[PDB]
């Protein structure tokens, strides 16, 4: 059928500039291209149809262009809240085929991680389980490597890491790393560390614990 | 004006059937047919077909001719998707979208999505744990604290800090599935004046298992 092709797939621009997404079809699609925008965790919204006609109330900074097999969507004054997946879709012959999306990341300036480590909850310990939690909040760039070390040794088994997609308000990221253990392995050891290596330093951001009074 | 509100998300073991409703508001049902789109977890967006809400004739995408059946409670402005003999690789989110024209080349107005998780796993209620700091002033006169909601199936879970009165400086992370169940956490950062002094509570509802938990993060330091 007509196969819509989007590449790149990830793009970044800072607040205020332009970015221009490229979409391409396999045959002349005769200016029948629609652009939806899908804000992370929401439904698609129709932005532009017939390659340039903006729908009811999508601001003029969004502008579609294109011809034959080559179409492109541009956004000017990128807003922090413009972060989203952009899909192009042909609407010339059935079936209507969508491109694979392109993610817009907003190129913030670097921020160091707020790292915080968490002892096993006592009630968890009653359940016979021990999980040491470690939050690395509001860092930028996305890239951060977190290592656990129990009593010096790089613990690399039993870890679940989770990530926040980029924030729509301040363009940073956030991640969890949960080291789950058995009560008995927890009580067989004593120093637990969440070491983070991130662009903001030479020195590994290190958070360690063993319960002590504050 | 136009609202397409969809049913809530289901869990179903392989082989079962599901009927996903799409209740339309704001337009005259009859002059605008319905697009059914599948956004599969990784893969992106795909047209499943279109139903002529006037005559009632469905078009299926070839990928969808067979186990999929579109129908409509005309009378109540509802369109429905039914997927029979559920295959495990049907977990995804299905959107009804209104089609602007004949055939639905344009989806102006999309519904919220109904997510199906095809899985033989049994529903598990969560474990909610107050994660209170062994201090280390997390940024100037700010204390971060958290909630680990462990071991439930299926997802979603609704985690609010103090009835949603605490909105600033919350990070609720996406759940992750480790083989059979989920682990989700959320940090909240308050000032040293707001805790242990004020009561921070993490309220967790797992509606699949009819859990609603309220864990006060006790000072424990």
């Amino acid at each position: 059928d007509i196969v819509m092709t989007q590449s790149p797939k990830f793009m970044s621009t800072s607040v205020g500039d332009r970015v221009t997404i490229t979409c391409k079809a396999s045959q002349d699609v005769s200016t029948a291209v629609v652009w939806y925008q899908q804000k992370p965790g929401q439904s698609p919204k129709l932005l532009i149809y017939w390659a340039s006609t903006r729908h009811i109330g999508v601001p003029d900074r969004f502008a579609g262009s294109g011809s034959g097999t080559d179409y492109t969507l541009t956004i000017s004054s990128v807003q922090a809240e413009d972060l989203a997946l952009y899909y192009c879709q042909q609407h010339y012959s059935p079936p209507w085929t969508f491109g694979g999306g392109t993610k817009l990341e907003i190129k913030r300036a670097d921020a160091a991680p707020t790292v915080s480590i968490f002892p096993p909850s006592s009630e968890q310990l009653t359940s016979g389980g021990a999980s040491v939690v470690c939050f690395l909040n509001n860092f930028y760039p996305k890239d951060i490597n977190v290592k656990w070390k129990i009593d010096g040794s790089e613990r690399q088994n039993g870890v679940l890491n989770s990530w926040t997609d980029q924030d729509s308000k301040d363009s940073t990221y956030s991640m969890s790393s949960t080291l789950t253990l058995t009560k008995d392995e927890y009580e067989r050891h004593n120093s637990y560390t969440c070491e983070a290596t991130h662009k903001t330093s030479t020195s590994p951001i290190v958070k360690s614990f063993n319960r002590n009074e504050c | 004006q136009i609202q397409l509100v969809q049913s809530g998300p289901e869990l179903k073991k392989p082989g079962e059937t599901v009927k996903i409703s799409c209740k339309a508001s704001g337009y005259t049902f009859t002059n605008y047919g319905m697009n059914w789109v599948k956004q599969a977890p990784g893969k992106g967006l795909k047209w499943m077909g279109w139903i002529n809400t006037n005559t009632g004739e469905p078009t299926y995408g070839e990928e969808f001719k067979g186990r999929f059946a579109f129908s409509l409670e005309t009378s109540a402005s509802t369109a429905n998707l039914q997927i029979n003999n559920l295959k495990n690789e049907d977990t995804a989110t299905f959107f009804c979208a209104r089609g602007e024209d004949n055939f639905g080349s344009l989806s102006d107005y999309w519904g919220q999505g109904t997510t199906v998780t095809v899985s033989s796993a049994k529903t598990t209620a969560p474990s909610v744990y107050p994660l209170a700091p062994v201090c280390g002033d997390t940024t100037g006169s700010s204390v971060t604290l958290g909630c680990l909601v462990k071991g439930y199936f299926p997802e979603p879970v609704t985690l609010t800090w103090n009835s949603g009165s605490l909105s600033s400086g919350v990070h609720t992370f996406p759940a992750v599935l480790q083989s059979d169940l989920y682990t989700l956490s959320s940090s909240v950062t308050v000032t040293s004046s707001t805790w242990p002094s004020q009561s921070i509570t993490c309220n967790v509802a797992h509606p699949a298992s009819s859990t609603k938990v309220d864990k006060k993060i006790e000072p424990r330091g």
